[PDB]
Order: C-alpha cells, then structure tokens, then sequence
C-alpha cells in the first residue's frame, strides 16, 4: 500500500545532452523471453519460451 | 476544494482483490481536476517523446480496469516500474472511467516517469460511439466527456525509446519521411481523416503485403515487412512497438522481429482468449515479455 517514490529519477531525455552510451537492443534467449503469469501459476511468473507459451495457454 | 492526488490513486487502488466490477467513485471536480493537470503536463511535454529505459510498454487496456490493476501487480506500481502505454484506454470495456483516471493520476505524480500515448480512441468522433461517453453520461455528465476530450486533443502521438525504439499507437504512414514532422504537429488537434497522424493512429501491419495497400478499417493504410525493413535503415533505428491489434499471446513478433504488437488487454471483450502483454526494456536495452492470464 506504500511505494518507494523519494528517489525517482526522471527518463525524459528531450532536452538532455544525447547519452554519452550507445548500445543496440537485444531479446533474451527464447528460453527466458518470456514470463507468464496468472491464478494458474506462481505469483513470480513461469520463465517460458515461445512455443512453452502456447501450449501453456491454449493447451 | 484542495485536490489530493495521492488519496485519489488511494482510492482507485481500494479495489484490488474486489471482484471485477466494483466501481471507484471519484468526485466530479476530482476528475476534473484529473484531465485539467494531466492535460497542462501534457502540453508542457514534447509531442514526440524521447525516453530512456528501464520502461515497461503497453499496449490496448479497452476500459479493462482490473487487467490494468494485474498488469501493475506483476510489472510493479509506479514508480517501482517505468511506463510508457500505447493508447486506446477506454471504449468497449465496462469501466474506462477508472481505467483513464488511474493513468492520468499517475502522470500527475510521476510525470516524467509515466507516459501515455494518443490511440484511436482518444478521440471524441470515435469514443462518443464506442462506450466512454455513455459511461460518461451515466455516472457524470456531458460535460465531463467534453472536458476528457480537451484532455485527449492534448496527448502525445509517439515516443522513441534510447534512440532505438520507436512506438506508437497504430503504425508508419507513408507519408513520415523525418522525425521533424511529427514534431512540428501543433496541440491541442483532433485526429483528422486522413495523413500524418490519422496513420500513426490507426494503420496496421499486413505480412503478406507489399509496400502499402488498403485498410480494412476505412481509415489509412496497411503497410508490408519491407516498408518496416526501410523505414528502421533509414531512420537508424532497431525496433518498432505499436499495438492497435489483438494478438493471441498478447504480443506478437513482425517482419523478424524488426515489429512487435503489444496488446494488454486479457479475454478483450470476452469474445477473445487472448493474453496481455507488457514488454520489458532493462536499463542495458535487454527486451523480454511479461504475459497475463485471462484470469
Ligand atoms: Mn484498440
Ligand atoms: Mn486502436
């Protein structure tokens, strides 16, 4: 019922100097892309793949 | 008469663990008061944002208030989670009025950590039809409608996300050629029938395509895997998000996976076994999926 919010730091970079860093976007190993969630499953989620997924969800 | 955002979102959150339905019911001049400082943040705000990660992206909650609640209860409630939503927060679902001003009180308390982009129907010729005015009418007025439209005429129409992700509601239109245009749009505006925004807003990917073609819709275009291919070498980039469709797993992979369409609305409609989805960019631009259960 209570967040940490006294230190949340902006990401709104319009006007801000370009970041120094660059770095290319990359997707986890199918094997960990994914975490499925539900009343059926564990509060955590279950790490899934792709394919995991489907069955999963229309078994 | 001192507005309290914090005991409103106190308010919206008392329904967690309620069963679906249960109504939060906000005071008018509250939720006035919601579309009057989210709209002046949003004004205040570039139309095109740019936005770091980590952030978590969402797409079409459709009025689904409880999905919204799963979605926080498992990607973390502001400000544990940054957000960045896609559009399309009310019509068809049974309650768009929590729905919308869940999201506009978290804009006011965390405004550059919580973002909402402009969908399709945050547009009053579309949501005067499709639900939100009557919810509207039903437990407000006409005039509270009228006031979340001068609200939604104010909303941002894209983001880009470290230079690499770009995200909108809807798609590409074969008429953006340079960031800048996007930019030069002015505010407040209406969604007009056909161009620039009308196509951010409404297009949609189509695998089998070439080039651009009709929409089904009767508003803009479709557009194939080589106009995403060109559109991202030429404009350096690696990745769009959009939503606007709904996808079995909740998201769903395009052209490789140069695309992707989020959709986060469970079971939408009741008339789909679709899950929701939520994509996760950590802060060394690592991209994974949370998946929701229709519960
Ligand atoms: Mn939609
Ligand atoms: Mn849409």
């Amino acid at each position: 019922i209570s967040v940490q919010d006294s230190n949340v730091q902006s990401i709104l970079r319009n006007g801000k100097p370009k970041k120094a860093r660059i770095s290319s976007i990359k997707f986890l190993d199918d094997s960990q892309l994914i975490k499925v969630y539900g009343d059926d499953l564990p509060n955590q989620g279950l790490q899934v793949s792709p394919t995991q997924l489907k069955k999963i969800l229309k078994p | 008469q001192p507005v309290d955002v914090d005991n409103i979102i106190d308010r919206l959150l008392e329904v967690r663990g309620s069963k679906p339905g249960q109504q939060v019911d906000l005071e008018e001049n509250e939720i006035r008061y919601l579309c009057s400082k989210a709209r002046s943040i949003f004004i205040k705000q570039p139309i095109l944002l740019e936005l770091e990660a980590p952030i978590k992206i969402c797409g079409d909650i459709h009025g689904q208030y409880y999905d919204l609640l799963r979605l926080f209860e498992y990607g973390g409630f502001p400000p544990e989670s940054n957000y960045l939503f896609l559009g399309d927060y009310v019509d068809r679902g049974k309650q768009s009025l929590e729905t919308i001003c869940l999201l506009l009180a978290y804009k006011i308390k965390y405004p550059e950590n919580f973002f909402i982009l402009r969908g399709n129907h945050e547009c009053a010729s579309i949501n005067r039809i499709y639900g939100f005015y009557d919810e509207c009418k039903r437990r407000y007025n006409i005039k509270l409608w009228k006031t979340f439209t001068d609200c939604f005429n104010c909303l941002p129409i894209a983001a880009i996300i470290d230079e690499k992700i770009f995200c909108m509601h809807g798609g590409l239109s074969p008429d953006l050629n340079s960031m800048e245009q996007i930019r030069r749009v002015m505010r407040p505006t209406d969604i007009p029938d056909v161009g620039l925004l009308c196509d951010l807003l409404w297009s949609d990917p189509d695998k089998d395509i070439v080039g651009w073609s009709e929409n089904d819709r009767g508003v803009s275009f479709t557009f194939g895997p080589d106009v995403v291919n060109r559109f991202l070498q030429k404009q350096d980039m690696e990745l769009i998000c959009r939503a606007h469709q709904v996808v079995e797993d909740g998201y769903e992979f395009f052209s490789k996976r140069q695309l992707v369409t989020l959709f986060s609305a469970p079971n939408y409609c009741g008339e789909f076994d679709n899950a929701g989805a939520m994509m996760s960019v950590d802060e060394s631009l690592l991209c994974s999926f949370q998946i929701l259960k229709p519960a």
